[PDB]
């Protein structure tokens, strides 16, 4: 199970980090220090009628 | 006196298919330039910090 808040995720630095998220279609702000945030995405399906 | 009569009908169908595809569609193209390449802030600072 996820446990409580470890890591403060939204400390920017005092930058201005803006990503687009494309996918979405909305710029969200990164924390500073995040190595990568992004927004690929992937699809998996699996069917067993028997 | 016998008499005897006998009608036997039988049937096996077996009917399958299988289909499979992988299919790429390129959408855009990029070339990085060779020089002068302006490094993100977290990779300028994991190099500072070295």
């Amino acid at each position: 199970q996820f446990r409580n808040r470890v890591i403060n995720t939204k400390s920017f630095g005092g930058q201005c980090r803006k990503v687009f998220s494309g996918d979405g279609k909305d710029f969200y702000r990164l924390s500073g220090n995040v190595l990568s945030y992004t927004f690929q995405v992937k699809i998996n399906n699996d069917f067993n009628y028997e | 006196n016998s008499a005897f009569k006998q009608a036997i009908q039988a049937s096996h169908k077996k009917d399958s298919s299988f289909i499979r595809i992988h299919k790429v569609m390129k959408v855009l193209n990029f070339t990085t330039k060779a020089k002068d390449l302006h490094l993100s802030d977290v990779f300028l600072k994991a190099l500072n910090h070295l």
